[PDB]
């Protein structure tokens, strides 16, 4: 992480990475023009009876509009539990003075 | 700039046509719904397309129909064309003396015919603005007294000024030769001309 200097924040940022690696399905198909004004990062909950889902639930993550309105989307699955962290434990023993060039006086 | 025909030219009946076929073209793109339902977006315009086929030709009225027919090419002019199933003068009047209010648009007109002209129209008709060469076809038509209104087909191609005029007779179609970057006459040895067909697309 290039811009991030808070361990614990690191630690809790890093958590929903590995969380979200869990979730590796992603699903594409086409839109009538009723539904225009999805854009990508909206929420969809997916409902199909023969895949037994049920509010299954996506994020978007690729559009394409048309000058018909028909439109492609695919969406990348996630749950709930990506966004949350567990506890953790303060890190304070550990805060080493990286001291250097410097000579010992009598 | 007629099409010659028999008509203009009794003498050379040979030039009537055979037969002739008109089509709508309305390009629309459709789709169908896997719940059963219809969706078609329109875009692009109507035309009219006219196919004209003719007899065995005898070399003088073959010469006239050359004769027009590079004139037009040289000129790149338009071809008119009369079409007489529709020749019926069911209405009548000082047509030039209807008032047709601006800013009509969309597919319904409305006219004061200032109790003016006599007879009316039918469905099948059709109807042309004054100022334009579109030909347009009646679907229905009303009356209110001296009141008429029209719902026509396909939608209007302009916004009325309130200078049009309405046109119920002698409306010509406009139109140019997509066959003709190919044209040519078989000559057989009887001395008679054959093979001749026209396909045309109206232009604006």
């Amino acid at each position: 992480f290039a811009n991030i200097t808070n361990y614990y924040t690191a630690r809790s940022f890093a958590d929903r990475e590995l969380k979200k690696s869990r979730y590796s399905r992603t699903l594409s198909f086409s839109l009538p023009y009723q539904f225009i004004g999805i854009e990508p990062n909206d929420a969809i909950a997916f409902t199909y009876d023969r895949y037994g889902w049920d509010r299954k639930y996506f994020l978007v993550d690729e559009v394409e509009n048309s000058r018909e309105g028909k439109i492609n989307v695919t969406l990348q699955e996630y749950g709930e539990d990506v966004f949350i962290n567990s506890g953790q434990v303060d890190n304070s023993g550990n805060d080493i003075p990286d001291i250097s060039n410097n000579v010992l006086p009598p | 700039m007629r099409l010659p025909d028999p008509y203009t030219n009794p003498e050379l009946s040979g030039l009537g046509f055979e037969s002739v076929n008109l089509i709508d073209n309305d390009p629309v793109i459709r789709d169908e719904l896997p719940n059963g339902k219809v969706n078609e977006v329109k875009v692009s315009a109507q035309y009219w397309g006219i196919n004209i086929s003719y007899p065995e030709l005898f070399p003088d009225e073959y010469s006239v129909l050359d004769a027009f027919i590079l004139e037009y090419k040289r000129t790149g002019g338009y071809i008119d064309v009369i079409l007489p199933q529709y020749e019926a003068f069911r209405v009548r009047g000082n047509t030039n003396l209807v008032n047709i209010p601006a800013g009509q648009k969309g597919s319904n007109i409305t006219m004061d015919t200032q109790g003016v002209l006599t007879g009316i129209p039918k469905p099948g008709d059709l109807f042309k603005l004054s100022n334009h060469p579109k030909v347009y076809k009646i679907t229905s038509f009303n009356r209110s007294g001296n009141s008429w209104s029209i719902n026509v087909y396909p939608d209007l191609f302009i916004t009325t000024t309130g200078a049009e005029k309405p046109v119920f007779n002698g409306i010509l179609f406009r139109t140019k030769l997509m066959n003709g970057d190919a044209f040519g006459s078989t000559l057989n040895n009887n001395g008679t001309y054959s093979g001749i067909s026209l396909n045309l697309r109206e232009s604006l």
